[PDB]
């Protein structure tokens, strides 16, 4: 885990080894997820200041997208190739998360891309980081997700993690209820068969009976 | 909704009737409701037992028929040009003004489902309306025209599950 | 870095040797045996297990070759298609005793896999552990130590049944099959509620904030729902329908048979021979 | 304690053989004992026998009128339903495989032997009698286990049934229960005629104590696959044919309608309402997979 390195050794720095930690973070190759870095008192703190663009580009690094890059490129420090490609894998699993069949044409749109080969070419780059399985469709111009990590959150987001889960608690107890019923009904359905036979072969019997005799 | 609980009145007020004969204004809008539904036969046969008494006092009865002969015999043209020659005060203006609107839809969806490329003017009399609009219009709905050959081309548009399941293995089990 | 694919038969096989030998002894005794299964390029698949047999001299264990290429060919004389993979032992952690015989297997296959069950255990979690032998050097020293690989249940619907009628041992037939999907459904909801209870708490204040629970909770949230895809929606109507149109014949046969008792009994009675 | 049946008395074993009291009764072995890690290999087994037929043996003991069973072992056979036991492969393997197993601490000896019939029910043959027949006349006592691995699917519960034959000669009085058997069309004539020369014992399962708590401590982990099974796809050859069967047997009931055992009709009727249950079960699990992943819409 290289992001526990990274908050380990960035204690006492400030300024600019703060800058050139975070810079160095970005284009760090492995780490996907930048919570606790965000989450430092001296991170927050940096707000307040001149280098508040590197502050605005750990938060478009943690909850953005490359149209959000591309829309605030004046303000945010200039990136790297490295930095580049570490956002359009960003951008493809924030996709991900919502979408589970990609067409090709809104990554195209999204990652500026030209041609397809380009696209591909960091589609595969993407899957073998293990931070997105799934399965290229060239006929049908789509991009089948299976997995994809789940990304940084906000304070304001667990509301509806709780609201999903919850929807999917109830659907459960509605399952278990309409299973308990149903049981129930077919238990009573056959003794009630059971018993009408056996009335139905006992007047029978009686019939027999009386008129034997 | 509004047309259905009126024909239903009006076929009761038929059936009960001071001795078999009703009034001439029930006759004309039980008529006139039966060709809004199209239930051609029964309109057919709503016509057959119509004394004569009443087809001669009343000549709106007339008209009523031709309209009928019109849809009878699937006649567009026939229908457009029939509906627009009569008139009555509001007891069957509203009726035949709605059996307007479904002529017209009927059509469209005729003309739809069972063509791919159909002449501008045959279009325009299965539709009703003349040539011109119509032709502007249909772009507009997603149908596309060409001119110098005026050939449009139409185009062609729980929780009780495991209740029924469970009594389906019931039933078979006994 | 190979993926492991448990069965619970081997589970059940080294669990009735343990207690066989057990009350065989008179007290508890630590048993080695062998284990067999198929290797897919860095698949790795256990199946089977037998017991192989073993002497000790001085502190240390030898296992004797002899029987068990005997027993090797005995059960490829049986199962064709299944290989040696490694051996199993019960305890607790690795040993010096059990890298002196890790030592001793390595010498028939390339890297032999290493399964450890502990009988006595007092945790949550199924005493079951697999290893496998890196070696590395220490200050200048060669020395082959374990690394430990995370395996997961494989799946087989005899497998399923057998093991669920023997945990279970236990008037209808909509009522089993409902009473065992109902116990696994059981299972899901009491899961998902406790995370749910995690995260409103965390929400609320009342834990730790932790970030990678949360990011993985909004990651399980994410993934509802499952397959939406139109050709899914098109393959599940296909069934549906066949199985209605099966239940239709079915219960047209039914029928038939109802009529033929009318039938009979009508032509018994209405009728004056 | 529960273990305790795990013990293997050596002595009492030898007495009980030597002072054998199933000679002078004749329905003596009424309950039929087998162990959790017995029946889990015998149905493997079974299953991985695929369509054709596996047969091996079984390593138990006996207490008093119950016959207990700890361990079932494989002999090769090549299987395939081969004409009967062995080109002498068989022969060496079973003595084999015990002496081996006597030398590790499996000190229990053969009390049977299991074979699978898959596809048509448990119920003991022509062959299968005779077989039973010969080795009860010598090697006493002998248990045959029948296993259905494809029924066993289908229905979700094990089919295994364990059967003793009766001396040549012996006329059972009555007591037959009899309960209702799906049987192919060509494998009936087999069944009506050897059917009262053998009697099925009862059956009940068991395990130890490490054994229970190891099973309780695995299903945390294995719930997931009774909700991910779809139980309709793995099963659809053995679906068609159990219909091809139906369809004959539908046929032979109208014949016998149009002339002039009894209520083939009948048969038909409890037939295709099994085949037709199984069916409507597969789908109503499906049915509920669906209602529980996919429409929980996030
Ligand atoms: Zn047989």
């Amino acid at each position: 885990n290289l992001l526990e390195q990274f908050i380990l050794l960035a204690k006492g720095t400030s300024g600019s080894a703060l800058t050139a930690l975070i810079s160095q973070v970005l284009e760090a190759p492995g780490v996907y997820v930048f919570g606790e870095l965000l989450e430092l008192a001296n991170v927050q703190e940096l707000a307040e200041g001149a280098n508040a663009a590197y502050l605005q580009l750990l938060n478009l690094f943690a909850y953005g997208t490359y149209p959000d890059y591309i829309a605030n490129k004046e303000s945010l420090p200039e990136l790297s190739t490295a930095q580049q490609n570490k956002l359009k894998h960003l951008t493809i699993v924030s996709l991900a998360s919502r979408m589970k069949c990609i067409p090709y044409s809104v990554l195209l749109k999204d990652l500026e891309m030209r041609n397809l080969r380009e696209l591909e070419d960091l589609i595969i780059e993407a899957v073998y980081t293990d931070i997105i399985q799934g399965k290229l469709d060239q006929r049908n111009q789509l991009l089948e997700v299976d997995f994809c990590i789940g990304r940084d959150i906000r304070k304001k987001d667990i509301n509806n993690i709780v609201k999903t889960l919850h929807e999917w608690c109830d659907g459960c107890e509605a399952v278990l209820l309409g299973i308990e019923q149903q049981v129930l009904r077919a238990n009573q359905y056959k003794e009630n068969h059971n018993r009408t036979q056996q009335q139905v072969e006992a007047e029978v019997t009686n019939i027999k009976k009386t008129l034997k005799a | 909704f509004s047309f259905k609980k009126l024909l239903d009145q009006c076929e009761n007020q038929e059936l009960e009737a001071p001795g078999g004969i009703a009034t001439p204004p029930v006759y004309g809008q039980l008529l006139a409701l039966y060709l809004l539904h199209n239930d051609m036969n029964n309109a057919r046969y709503l016509w057959k037992r119509i004394p004569p008494a009443i087809k001669s006092a009343n000549s709106e009865l007339g008209g009523i028929w031709s309209v009928g002969q019109r849809i009878w015999q699937r006649d567009f043209p026939g229908i457009y040009t029939t509906i627009n020659a009569h008139q009555w005060s509001e007891t069957v203006q509203p009726i035949m003004e709605a059996l307007r609107d479904a002529t017209r839809r009927r059509a469209f969806a005729l003309v739809s489902q069972a063509y791919t490329s159909i002449i501008a003017d045959d279009f325009a009399a299965f539709v009703g309306l003349p040539v011109e609009e119509a032709v502007k219009g249909i772009l507009e709905q997603g149908w596309q025209a060409d001119s110098t050959t005026r050939m449009v081309l139409p185009r062609k548009p729980n929780e009780q599950q495991l209740a029924r399941l469970t009594d389906y293995v019931a039933f078979l089990e006994n | 870095s190979v993926s492991v694919a448990l069965h619970p038969l081997v589970i059940l096989n080294i669990s009735d040797h343990w207690i066989r030998m057990r009350s065989q002894e008179g007290r508890p005794v630590q048993v080695i045996g062998a284990l067999i299964g198929k290797q897919e390029g860095r698949n790795i698949e256990v199946m089977n297990s037998f017991e192989l047999l073993s002497h000790t001299v001085e502190e240390k264990i030898i296992i004797d070759k002899e029987y068990y290429y005997t027993k090797e060919e005995q059960f490829k004389q049986v199962f064709k298609e299944l290989e040696f993979l490694g051996w199993y032992t019960t305890g607790g952690p690795p040993d010096p005793s059990d890298i002196h015989v890790h030592k001793q297997v390595c010498e028939i296959i390339e890297s032999p896999l290493f399964l450890k069950l502990n009988p006595m255990t007092k945790h949550t979690d199924l005493p079951v552990s697999v290893f496998e032998s890196v070696i590395d050097i220490i200050n200048g020293e060669a020395t082959m130590l374990f690394a430990e690989l995370t395996y997961t249940l494989a799946t087989e619907e005899a497998e399923r049944i057998g093991v669920d009628h023997v945990a279970r041992m236990t008037n209808s037939t909509v009522a089993e099959h409902l009473i065992a999907q109902h116990s696994a459904i059981k299972m899901l909801h009491s899961r998902v509620k406790l995370i749910l209870e995690y995260v409103k708490a965390s929400e609320a204040g009342e834990v730790p904030f932790n970030h990678e629970i949360l990011r993985e909770a909004y990651a399980l949230c994410h993934c509802l729902p499952v397959l939406s895809t139109d050709k899914f929606k098109t393959d599940f109507y296909d069934q549906c329908n066949d199985v209605g149109l099966m239940a239709y014949l079915g219960t047209i046969t039914k029928t038939c048979n109802t009529m033929n008792q009318f039938v009979n009994k009508f032509n018994v009675l209405y009728d004056r021979q | 304690s529960i273990d305790e049946i795990y013990k293997y008395d050596k002595k009492q074993q030898q007495e009980i053989l030597a002072a054998k009291p199933w000679t002078k009764d004749h329905h003596y072995f009424k309950y039929c004992k087998i162990s959790a890690l017995a029946l889990l290999k015998m149905v493997m087994h079974a299953r991985s026998g695929g369509n054709l037929e596996v047969m091996g043996l079984m390593l138990g003991k006996v207490d008093g009128e119950t016959m207990i069973i700890m361990d079932s072992f494989a002999l090769p056979v090549e299987g395939t339903e081969t004409r009967v036991n062995a080109q002498a492969a068989a022969y060496e393997y079973m003595a084999a495989y015990i002496e081996n197993a006597k030398q590790v601490g499996r000190l229990e000896n053969a009390i049977g032997w299991y074979h699978s019939h898959p596809g048509y029910g448990c119920w003991l043959s022509g062959i299968d009698v005779s077989t039973q027949m010969l080795n009860q006349q010598f090697q006493e006592p002998f248990v045959a286990v029948v296993i259905d691995p494809t029924r066993t699917i289908s229905a979700g519960k094990v089919n295994l049934g364990a059967f003793r034959t009766y001396p040549k000669g012996y006329k059972p009085p009555d007591e037959g229960p009899s309960e209702y058997q799906t049987i192919p069309l060509n494998k009936i004539e087999d069944f009506g005629v050897h059917c009262k020369q053998y009697y099925a014992l009862e059956v009940s399962y068991f395990k130890s104590s490490l054994d229970r708590k190891l099973l309780e401590l695995l299903w945390n982990k294995y719930w997931v696959n009774t909700l991910s099974s779809s139980s309709l796809l793995t099963n659809a050859d053995y679906t068609t044919g159990q219909v091809f069967d139906l369809s004959e047997k539908l046929e032979q009931s109208e014949a016998q309608l149009g002339r002039g055992s009894e209520d083939k009709l009948a048969k038909a009727t409890r037939d295709s309402c099994k085949t037709t249950i199984e069916a409507i079960h597969g789908l109503m699990s499906q049915v509920i997979k669906d209602k529980l992943f996919n429409q929980i819409n996030i």
